[PDB]
């Protein structure tokens, strides 16, 4: 019989051809002699193509080739939770194997239209800029975009420890990142104790092109399984551009003519089937959602590149770091003026939304008017609000590095910003009033803190009123 | 020193004029080289595509 | 015989080898039902669609879904004729694939209702009505300034927010009650959020009743999303071809068709063109747009969505694409912001309808006057930023004072906003929009004030809305 | 035509006339049949003997021992890119070139010869002259001078120059103008005669012209005339 | 026959008959004679049609036979021109040849070869004949998709190598004939469609590089009020002077 | 050399420094290796496999328990496109970044480094 086993009768660049293997299925799992895994991809008239999922330069011409029976597919289950694994569900940090009882094909069927339902519960970032100007919901699919060493990372590992208290499962998939980083990465997630709900899905830069093309989908099937339980997954793709580098380099081995600026014609439908597959189920599929963040590198700031302009046709939103900025000392870096989320808002709670519009009026004014600051004049027109009001609400939206802040507390700030109970605060010390309000209601403001939290909307005016008045006055100006 | 006041009025108009003719000049040059590479890349990709047609 | 076998399998595009003299013809549909024997094998229904004749009795064809699963050797069997959806009136008011499978949860459509092929030649030059007649759609900007016609193509742009849904929506109801007319969406590889969110406002509005919805989104395969578009089309042909009606077919987005039929080419083989894009551009292209077309006995209108490119038109598929359209509207969002609906730029939107032999000497008139007035106005808003309005002459103040009136005279109260604003629509015939536009340049209504016009149907209703007001 | 041209220069010695109306549809003919032949294509779609088959034809137009040949030969530029291989070229086999410009037959000013780009070999001062070579510099600068000022121009008004630009300017506009000429076979397109000018009477008026002599005439009396003197009538006719 | 030989050096005669269009700005400074070739040459809705059916229409009381090519227009298009012919009375002498869009490419390659064959029996009967070509362009793309479709290797803009010898072949065969062939004449009008105004691509260069002058219509002259939209820069005609009356041409 | 450099960390557990020349020079090689295996060109003419070829040289670069080795690398930009894919796919693996301008050095400041453009974690 020559039905379930075959020969290699070609190798290179990872893709190899075998003879026999007639009962094999199209997208299959192959096992080699060694016990290298493949993909039947390509089911010709007399041989089958198949992709190496590892190291092929142990695979010589004329060694056996076993059915396995199962279309591509990875563990999934709870097991997963605190391990960081490769695409192909194998652990790379020891710990013993993972013990889990249950699979999921990778390549499967996004949520129908009927089965989806609209996005209305928040989700919180735990960054001021993200929460305000840019809200996400559970769900949405939001895109992170912006230059190297721009602080993408440092966002989505902040957005990921936020989550400690919250119901929701986070996955975090890197591509084509160093190995080191990676595990600077997760040294950072043990510290702060975000294991307990995050699994980490890794493919260096040492990896064949295949697993790093899969990995996303690897999360995404993951993700599916807690999804379809009735549960809150989030899910943050690393380099979407590295993905479709590896891509490009899959279809140009396998000798498929290039399109528009030597990428493949198909690479907007890659990044479509990954991104689609998140959603807000409705009811009638159980309460479970999956949210996404791509994230997108360009090449000094130029959003008008090819994957940037796909990635923003397919996502419901952007989120924009700029370079000059993140040098000038605002390390958040957020552009409020090009960020925006447009199936978030809704999702937005009543207090904060009663407080994110004057924030945004006071932003963007001060961001036409900093260029004139070369002569400060005009009086209110320029000065005593545009520059000073702007200014403050550039340092109160500066954050530090991994220290996210509740929901509350920010509407505190933010409220206490747009009330102008800042005016007299010089700029300087304003980040040291903030630290010390924070102190000030964790000892005083129990009351407020609990009514924000439980009606979702700002206390008592007066009452609020009086609070700040009080902290005001045991304040001292240095 | 109404004279002078003339003077720097002109000048600020001047110069207002002249850095909006000169962004006017930078988006049509702009323009201008965005669409010519485009036509070099599509060459290079035709390029490509009648090489290995040919073998 | 009509059975066959598949011998190769390459993504999306299956070989299936046929008895000798028993071949299928090209764009024919085959099905593919297996069931797993065994443990090693998967449940498979699969539908194919014939596309080149290879020699040696083997067949090309290109799945409709996904064909993971699929060996070498299964039986496949040829339905003898194209894919067939079904069409009538049980197709009104639900949601369809690419196949003509219902989505929504009502219930599958019985096998004895009519079907009709999705690939069909265009109308012959007999058929073509030799008139060209002007769509009163009920809205005082569209049939003032960028009238439609009657099987023409119009393309809609806008920015995301500004109300081409609600546009949209009102189009649909106002033909459906005006002209006894009926609307069909097709959405072509865009957001199945989208879709859904789509889905529930027309369900919301009660425009649904009066409409059939086919999706094929971004996450279905190439072939899919190019049939989605063709499939939308002949379920818009069948009332027109038999009930003699006035179809409106909508268009999600027409740049998705083309890069589909772009994948699939490349999947095909066939060598690219200038830009990457399928040789066969404008050949498809062309038997898309030439059946939407207006006859001796009915009409099609398409309302398109068309996405530019990195903001070229001079790209090959825009380029393609803007050689049918007929008219265009512009959505502003400035005017949405300052609160004109709709915010539909009068002075960017153009139509080719625009002339005295089609739409009248006193229409033409009328509205290259409007806008002369509204580009005059535009000119003086910079003088206004310069110096002041006192220092405009008073012909400058009277044509400022004419030029607010009508701006705010082209806004309207549409029938679907009401859900919002309280106020009820109104449909506005362009005779009485011509007439009440005439009057507001001639002076007439000078002496009320300029917030009367703000949001108003008729002329009429304007003085009596002033009147009500003081 | 070059195997008889051939001939009347060797047999007998002779001076011949070798006009070629266009040179550039030998090689297109040869990229249109290449593809059948088996080659596969080069560069943006030419065949890969390209150089050596343009050298083969090219080395037979020569002047010999026994016989001169003068050849004037027009060379197409396909899509108005002069980085087209065949142009390209074409350049090496050369010892004069002029260069047409769209720009400047958009402009009326014909014959539209490129004022920079054109080139030969016979502009030394030992074969011309000190007297010809330093007025056709002297003019090719100017020229390059008011081509650079066009973009500060743009961007800051004429008013914002320099009185040494502002006279740049004015000179450079006239020779610009004065470089146009009406032709004899150019009577059926206009009904000027033409005219014909002696190489002495081109440079006395170009270096009266530069000496500033002719500043005060408006800027199109030098448009489509001959010698300097119909410039001065033709202002005269216009009521200077 | 579609492929026939054009008529050579000594077959032909120099054009002197003037072709009035009824046009001022085409009849005062870009003539058109009978025998020349003249294209029509700009953006999309500018007027050109126009000035075909206007040039059609005026020749009403003169022998000549008039013949109208679409080549990739909309069916709907075609019949709002016959229908205008049909009403200023042009039908009487005038042959329509359609190829739509959706028609395979192959009868979109043919059709002007067909409807040139067509003015032959008349050029050779002794008789002047006027045809128009609606869009070169889309015979040339669908020329281009064909040799795709043939695998043959693409030259610039993925174009074949012969699209210049597609159209010099069709292009080359009006011509006004000498007293020894008949006295007949063709004359042809062929449109070339730009994008944004680019006179520099190759199909409209290798246009140019075939007639006798271009009639050059300017979108940004088309709006704001110049109707017409005749650019005198970028239009010429090289049978000028000869193709008009002693008064015009005076 | 990065086989010879691994083993003083592996064997001997010493902290070593790696230097290279270019690798400009080296994506080059690799691009021209791939032209004459006849692989299809990648998007300015590169090889395909770029991204996995500097993976597989960078990667080893790494600090262990038993020592370190720490790389200093000379990138060429060819006519001041950083755009370009060679000095581009290596940025991923760079710790610190530093910039020399032809600027600085013809006004005779040495080593010329660019103090707003250098970068480092
Ligand atoms: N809010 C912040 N406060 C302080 N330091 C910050 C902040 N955000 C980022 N950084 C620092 O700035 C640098 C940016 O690195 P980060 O990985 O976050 O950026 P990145 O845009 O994802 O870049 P890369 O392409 O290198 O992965 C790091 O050194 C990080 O610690
Ligand atoms: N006729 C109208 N009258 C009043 N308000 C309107 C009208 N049309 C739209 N709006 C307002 O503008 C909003 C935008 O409407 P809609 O969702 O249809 O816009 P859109 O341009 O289709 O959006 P998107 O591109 O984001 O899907 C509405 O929710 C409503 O608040
Ligand atoms: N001289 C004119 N005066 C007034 N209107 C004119 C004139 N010439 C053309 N038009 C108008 O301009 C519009 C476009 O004209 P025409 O259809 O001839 O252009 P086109 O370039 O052939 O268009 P297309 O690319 O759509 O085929 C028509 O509405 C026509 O009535
Ligand atoms: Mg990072
Ligand atoms: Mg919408
Ligand atoms: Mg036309």
């Amino acid at each position: 019989q020559v039905s379930d086993v075959g020969t290699v009768i070609q190798v290179g660049d990872g893709i190899a051809r075998a003879h026999g293997l007639d009962n094999v299925m199209s997208g299959e799992l192959v096992e080699f002699a060694n016990g290298v895994m493949g993909m039947a991809l390509n089911l010709e008239e007399n041989n089958v193509g198949i992709v190496i999922l590892g190291p092929y330069t142990g695979i010589k011409e004329g060694d056996e080739v076993r059915r396995t029976g199962r279309i591509m597919e990875v563990p999934v289950g709870e097991a997963l939770i605190g391990r960081v694994v490769n695409p192909l569900g194998q652990p790379v940090d020891g710990l013993g194997p993972v013990e889990t009882t249950e699979t999921r094909p990778i390549e499967s069927p996004a949520p129908g239209v009927m089965d989806r339902r609209s996005v209305h519960e928040p989700l919180q970032t735990g960054i001021k800029a993200i929460d305000a100007l840019v809200p996400i919901g559970r769900g949405q699919r939001e895109l992170i975009i912006g230059d190297r060493q721009t602080g993408k990372t440092s966002v989505a590992i902040d957005t990921i420890i936020n989550q400690k208290d919250q119901n929701m499962i986070s996955i975090y998939v890197a591509i084509g990142q160093k190995e080191s980083t990676v595990r600077t990465v997760v040294e950072t997630l043990r510290k702060h104790g975000a294991l307990d709900y995050t699994i980490v899905v890794t493919a260096s830069a040492s990896q064949p092109a295949p697993l790093l093309f899969l990995a996303p989908y690897a999360g995404v099937a993951m993700g599916e399984y807690f999804m379809y339980k009735g549960k809150h997954v989030l899910v943050v793709y690393d380099d979407l551009s590295k993905q479709a580098a590896a891509y490009r380099e899959l279809s140009l081995l396998l000798r498929r003519p290039p399109g528009r600026e030597a990428y493949p014609g198909d690479i907007f439908y890659l990044h479509s089937r990954l991104l689609e597959r998140a959603a807000k189920l409705s009811d009638a599929k159980g309460g479970g959602s999956l949210t996404a963040l791509p994230f997108v590198e360009t090449q000094a700031g130029d959003i008008s590149a090819y994957i940037p302009t796909n990635v923003i046709s397919i996502t419901d939103g952007q989120i924009f770091l700029q370079s000059d900025l993140f040098f000038s000392g605002v390390r958040p870096a957020i552009n409020a003026g090009l960020s925006v989320s447009r199936v978030g808002g809704a999702a937005q709670i009543k207090a904060m939304k009663k407080v994110a519009g004057t924030l945004r009026l006071d932003l963007a004014a001060y961001r036409e008017l900093e260029a004139f600051a070369q002569f400060g004049s005009d009086l209110d027109k320029a000065t005593q609000a545009k520059l000073a009001r702007g200014a403050r609400t550039v340092e109160v939206l500066k954050q530090d590095l991994h220290q996210p802040i509740p929901v509350e507390k920010q509407v505190l700030i933010i409220y206490a910003l747009t009330r102008g109970f800042l005016d007299d605060i010089p700029v300087e010390d304003v980040r040291r009033f903030e630290k010390e309000f924070y102190l000030f209601l964790d000892q005083n403001g129990q009351h407020l803190l609990e009514h924000i939290r439980t009606t979702k909307d700002l206390p008592n005016e007066d009452d609020l009123n009086k609070a700040i008045e009080a902290f005001k006055k045991t304040f001292v100006v240095s | 020193l109404d004279a002078k006041a003339s003077e720097h009025a002109a000048r600020m108009t001047a110069m207002k004029n002249a850095t909006d003719n000169a962004n006017e000049l930078i988006r049509t040059l702009t323009l201008s080289y965005n669409r010519a590479r485009q036509a070099a890349i599509t060459q290079e990709i035709t390029e490509i595509v009648a090489g290995a047609n040919a073998l | 015989m009509t059975r066959g076998r598949v011998i190769q399998v390459m993504g999306p595009v299956v070989d299936v080898k046929f008895e000798n003299g028993h071949l299928p013809a090209i764009y024919n549909a085959l099905k593919i039902q297996h069931k797993a024997r065994n443990e090693n094998e998967v449940d498979i229904d699969l539908t194919l669609e014939v596309a080149l004749h290879l020699g040696d009795d083997t067949v090309r064809t290109i799945a409709m879904a996904s064909t993971d699963g699929l060996i070498r050797g299964m039986e496949v069997i040829d339905t003898g004729a194209p894919i067939s959806v079904p069409v009538g009136e049980v197709t009104l008011g639900r949601v369809f694939n690419v196949l003509g499978e219902p989505i929504d949860l009502e219930g599958d459509i019985p096998a004895d209702a009519r079907r009709d092929p999705i690939h069909r030649p265009a109308p012959k030059f007999e058929e073509l009505a030799t008139e060209v007649e002007i769509l009163e759609t009920g809205i005082k900007v569209v049939d003032l300034l960028a009238p439609y016609i009657k099987g023409g193509k119009i393309g809609l742009f806008g920015g995301a927010g500004v109300g081409k849904t609600v546009l949209i929506q009102e189009l649909i109801h106002n033909i459906a009650q005006e002209h006894g007319g009926i609307s069909v969406f097709a959405g072509v590889g865009e957001r199945t959020r989208e879709g859904n969110d789509l889905y529930h406002e027309m369900k919301d509005s009660g425009v649904i009743s009066k409409t059939a919805m086919v999706f094929g989104q971004m996450n279905e395969p190439p072939g899919a999303r190019m049939r989605v578009a063709l499939t939308g089309l002949t379920m818009a042909e069948y009332f027109r071809d038999e009930q003699g009606q006035d179809v409106l077919l909508f268009i999600d987005n027409i740049f998705r068709f083309t890069q589909a039929g772009s994948e699939v080419s490349a999947l095909l083989g066939r060598m690219p063109s200038a830009v990457g894009y399928q040789p066969t551009l404008a050949t498809e292209m062309g038997q898309l747009q030439e059946r939407i077309t207006s006859t001796a006995k009915g009409s099609i209108t398409s309302i398109q969505a068309i996405y530019v490119p990195a903001d070229d038109y001079t790209d090959p598929a825009p380029a393609t694409t803007f050689s049918h359209l007929d008219a265009t509207t512009n959505l502003e969002r400035k005017l949405a912001e300052m609160g004109i609906y709709p915010a539909v730029d009068p002075l960017a939107s153009t139509s080719r309808a625009l002339a005295p032999e089609i739409v009248g000497e006193e229409h033409y008139q009328v509205a290259r006057k409007v806008q002369q007035t509204l580009q005059r106005y535009k000119e003086l808003q910079d003088i206004i930023a310069i110096l002041g309005m006192d220092e405009l002459s008073d012909e400058d103040k009277l044509v400022v004072h004419r030029a607010r009136r009508i701006q705010f005279f082209l806004s309207q109260n549409f029938h679907v906003a009401e859900q919002f604003t309280g106020q009820p629509g109104s449909y506005v015939p362009v005779k009485e929009t011509v007439r009440g536009f005439k009057e507001i340049l001639e002076g007439k209504y000078d002496h009320l004030p300029e917030d009367a016009f703000r949001l108003v149907g008729r002329i009429e209703e304007v003085v009596e809305k002033a009147k009500a007001m003081g | 035509g070059l195997t008889m041209a051939e001939y009347f220069r060797d047999e007998q010695g002779q001076d011949v006339l070798l006009f070629i109306d266009n040179i550039f549809r030998f090689t297109q003919a040869g990229s249109e049949v290449s593809a059948l032949l088996g080659r596969m294509p080069s560069a943006v779609g030419y065949q890969p003997t390209l150089a050596t088959e343009m050298g083969q034809l090219q080395e037979r137009i020569t002047s010999t021992a026994k016989g001169s040949i003068t050849s004037i030969q027009a060379i197409y530029v396909p899509a108005d890119d002069y980085t087209d291989p065949a142009p390209a070229t074409t350049f090496s086999h050369l010892d004069a070139t002029t260069n047409l410009e769209r720009k400047l037959a958009e402009m009326g000013i014909y014959p539209a010869v490129d004022p920079l780009a054109s080139t030969s070999r016979a502009l030394a001062p030992e074969i011309v002259g000190e007297e010809h070579y330093q007025v056709a510099r002297k003019v090719q600068q100017t020229l390059q001078r008011y081509k650079e000022l066009q973009d500060i121009i743009a961007i800051l008004g004429m008013d914002e120059l320099s009185d040494e630009d502002k006279l740049v300017v004015h000179r450079a506009r006239r020779i610009q103008f004065f470089l146009s000429q009406n032709f004899h076979v150019a009577e059926q397109f206009t009904g000027q005669p033409g005219s014909y000018v002696p190489v002495k009477e081109t440079v006395r008026g170009f270096k009266e012209i530069l000496e500033g002599k002719y500043d005060h005439l408006p800027e199109d009396a030098f448009r489509l005339v001959g010698r300097i003197e119909e410039v001065v009538e033709k202002a005269k006719a216009m009521g200077v």
